[PDB]
RNA sequence: GCGUUGGAUACCCACUAAUAGGGAACGGCUGGGUUUAGACCGUCGUGAGACAGGUUAGUUUUACCCUACUGAU
RNA sequence: CUCUUAAGGUAGCCAAUGGAUUAACGAGAUUCCCACUGUCCCUAUCUACUAUCUAGCGAAACCACAGCCAAGGGAACGGGCUUGGCAGAAUCAGCGGGGAAAGAAGACCCUGUUGAGCUUGACUCUAGU
RNA sequence: GUGAACAGCCUCUAGUUGAUAGAAUAAUGUAGAUAAGGGAAGUCGGCAAAAUAGAUCCGUAACUUCGGGAUAAGGAUUGGC
RNA sequence: AUGGUGAACUAUGCCUGAAUAGGGUGAAGCCAGAGGAAACUCUGGUGGAGGCUCGUAGCGGUUCUGACGUGCAAAUCGAUC
């Protein structure tokens, strides 16, 4: 029953509450396993206007045209990255802050915005925040 | 705020040089009227260890001019000096490894050691293992000579400046990685009292101006 | 998005990708 | 020396100044940053409310 | 879950018919007896299990078919 | 009048006749907390430092006095 | 003017390896298993030194006055005030409910000063240059 | 002497026999032990105790900087004549 | 603020002295044997390296609902480390 406690997810909905943009973190081993599709139904539902995106985690533990072909499908859905998060060796961290500035321009009125990261435990939410950090 | 260790360092104290071990100051004879007009021959009679120096030394004894007895002086041993050589020292000496001449003496490309910045002051110029310093050329005219310092600099001194043919011996020395602080310990016991050091940044405000946070 | 060169990125040299340690051989 | 004093700054660059106002803060800045340190309530010797703390008003409006 | 062939890449072992012989040749090749001889079952898939979720064993879902 | 439990991590499992609610605090030991000096990460600050915060380590030691109570001359 | 879904059948090309998912070490912080047991169900028994009694020796903290309770007395809240319960010498061992009984007595908020050998284009300065 | 041993235990030479004592053996303590059956159900938390231990032989995994891990783990034995 | 006194504790440098059982592991150099055109590989010995390791003296001071708290002691005692 872990994940599903009431302080965790009244977490979950004070960042997104907080947040402009939400990343939502997928392992390239089990995409459709490790989806939240009742929290892309209630984002799309009652914040329309927050920005959802899916970062695709651990592709170097697929082939390459297995994450290529997951890729493709997710983004009939949802604009999809895919990632690789390592402080010093990574993939991805370029596409993803070029998008983030992409974002910050559009959003030019706001002084400034914010991308809140979510998913399923293990994903890999703060290896990404820390490659994008380099630290 | 509190004085640092770097303005504590000039009052001496426990900051002065380690030397109870050490050979004797490394020099050239003095320049006297056997080196300015002819030459004058020494024996090598020991190469040593000094204490706190990475090259070796050279006991070398010469004949006293004005009295029948013997002078022995300490130079920095050149590479290829042995025990029992024949050193000359002087203006009409050899151009050979080992041996003391003016600067306008040697011809351009030669590498020297142990050079005089002015003549007469025994010695100043690449001195520490594996340096020499290279003479580029002679200004005759002037009395002078542009040579290149192990630093990469070029300079002009006097022609009368003495250098000692060679490189300086015990190359190489810092190729190899100490790997412990104990021999870092007892490589800076034998020279002075600056290791260990302490990052500036994890002190106090008041120890020292990078520290806070 | 930009361009999603995944030929750029190594896959992680795991132990059971290996034909070094084949077992029945 | 005088070139470095707050006057000369003023002159390469009356009331209108506020405290805190030096080279790295104009006075937006200065009062941005001391919303930081502004919610606290100010009492005297004899504990009469000199000024009342931010948002904690005590007269009610008409 | 996994191939057959990245288990016993991964694991050194072979000649398994089901799980329980997977756990108990592992064990014995890795020397993870109880007191008695008695092979640590438990022990044993804990550590299969730890790896298999931090991805020192390789496997992936197929993804959808293309159109 | 008489009882109202044993466990797992406010909710579950089980036993049981039952696993009722509450007060004497919230107008002796003991863990979380007021945890001061050491340390690291995050946010803000030109900085000294402060905090949207997170982690770890951290001496207070009566009773032989009166009464009350339990027993005893 | 334009940008992203071309990659395909369980491990690729591209440059032994593609690494920090880093060995070893640690009175560092955390979780679990075997063994083991009085940690517990559920407590019992044994030894020494005390405590206890006696001969000798012999302090200290603390002390407005004192010392049985109930109710009411203009925020909580009495040993003394009002109304009641009551109440018989002198005492011993325990005990920790209560006692401006002590020891914890200091921490924590508020006001007014002072210091900082704190820091900054705060002000007058000034060593050094 | 035992023993790998300036360890622990006992002894020779030498040196002490000092520390207020006597009488009883309640509770509660300080220090040390044992416990049927169960075996962490206790507790915030296996805190504390228990279990292990010398030597000989068999045998010893992942990982790794190839040096280690390692006494890994897991088994058998020990007297006297 | 002025003028003086302290490095018998402790912090650090220097000079001259002194102290530190018994085990485990087994580096380079060397010898012999089996291979090889050589380089080099393997086996058995020898040797005794390491800011290695177990563990006394010693140095230090982790832990205990530890002893003690007008204590033996204005920082001590026991076990453990
Ligand atoms: N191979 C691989 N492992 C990853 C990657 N990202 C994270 N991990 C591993 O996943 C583990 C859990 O990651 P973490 O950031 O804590 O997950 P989080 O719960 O989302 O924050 C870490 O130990 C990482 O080593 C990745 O891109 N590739
Ligand atoms: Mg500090
Ligand atoms: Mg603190
Ligand atoms: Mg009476
Ligand atoms: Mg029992
Ligand atoms: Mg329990
Ligand atoms: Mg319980
Ligand atoms: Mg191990
Ligand atoms: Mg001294
Ligand atoms: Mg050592
Ligand atoms: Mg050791």
């Amino acid at each position: 029953s872990k994940g599903q406690s009431k302080r965790i997810w009244n977490e979950l909905y004070k960042v997104i509450d907080s947040s402009d943009v939400v990343i939502h973190v997928l392992d390239a081993r089990d995409p459709l396993g490790t989806r939240c599709k009742s929290v892309e139904e209630y984002m799309k539902k009652e914040t329309p206007h927050k920005h959802l995106i899916y970062v695709l985690n651990k592709c170097d533990l697929v082939p390459t045209w297995v994450a290529a072909a997951w890729v493709k499908h997710l983004s009939k859905e949802r604009p999809t990255l895919a990632f690789h998060a390592s402080i010093t060796n990574s993939f991805g961290k370029g596409s993803l802050i070029q998008l983030l500035r992409q974002f910050s321009q559009l959003h030019t009125d706001r002084k400034q915005i914010s991308v809140g990261f979510i998913g399923y435990p293990n994903t890999g939410k703060s290896s990404i925040i820390n490659t994008l950090r380099k630290k | 705020g509190r004085v640092i260790r770097n303005q504590r360092k000039g009052a001496g104290s426990i900051f002065t040089s380690h030397t109870r071990l050490r050979q004797g100051a490394a020099k050239l004879r003095t320049l006297d009227y056997a080196e300015r007009h002819g030459y004058i021959r020494g024996i090598v009679k020991q190469i040593v260890h000094d204490s706190g120096r990475g090259a070796p030394l050279a006991k070398v004894v010469f004949r006293d001019p004005y009295k029948y007895r013997l002078r022995e002086e300490i130079f920095i041993a050149n590479e290829g000096v042995h025990t029992g050589q024949f050193i000359y020292a002087g203006k009409k000496a050899s151009l050979n490894v080992g041996n003391v001449l003016p600067l306008g003496s040697v011809p351009e490309g030669t590498i020297v050691s142990n050079v005089e910045e002015k003549p007469g002051d025994r010695g100043a110029l690449a001195r520490a293992s594996g340096n020499y310093v290279i003479i580029i050329g002679h200004n005759p005219d002037e009395n002078k000579t542009r040579v290149r310092l192990p630093s990469g600099a070029k300079k002009v001194i006097s022609s009368d400046a003495r250098g000692v043919i060679g490189v300086i011996a015990g190359g190489g020395r810092v190729d190899k990685p100490l790997l412990k602080a104990g021999r870092a310990f007892h490589k800076y016991r034998l020279k002075r009292n600056s290791w260990p050091k302490t990052r500036g940044v994890a002190m106090n405000p008041v120890d020292h101006p990078h520290g806070g946070g | 998005m930009g361009k999603q060169d995944l030929g750029k990125l190594q896959t992680r040299k795991m132990k059971g990708l290996k034909s070094k340690f084949d077992q029945g051989t | 020396g005088t070139g470095k004093k707050e006057k000369s700054r003023r002159i390469r660059e009356g009331n209108l100044r506020v405290k805190g106002e030096n080279f790295y803060r104009d006075s937006k800045r200065v009062k941005f940053l001391n919303m930081y340190t502004s919610g606290k309530e100010i009492r005297n010797k004899k504990g009469n409310l000199i000024r009342a703390a931010s948002f904690q008003d005590s007269t009610i409006p008409d | 879950r996994c191939q057959v062939k990245h288990l016993e890449r991964t694991y050194e072992i072979s000649g398994w018919k089901d799980a329980t012989e997977f756990i108990e040749i592992l064990a014995r090749k890795q020397g993870r007896l109880l007191k008695g001889g008695e092979p640590d079952e438990s022990g044993v898939s804990k550590q299969i299990l730890n790896d298999f979720n931090r991805g020192k064993i390789p496997w992936f879902v197929l993804p959808p078919e293309k159109e």
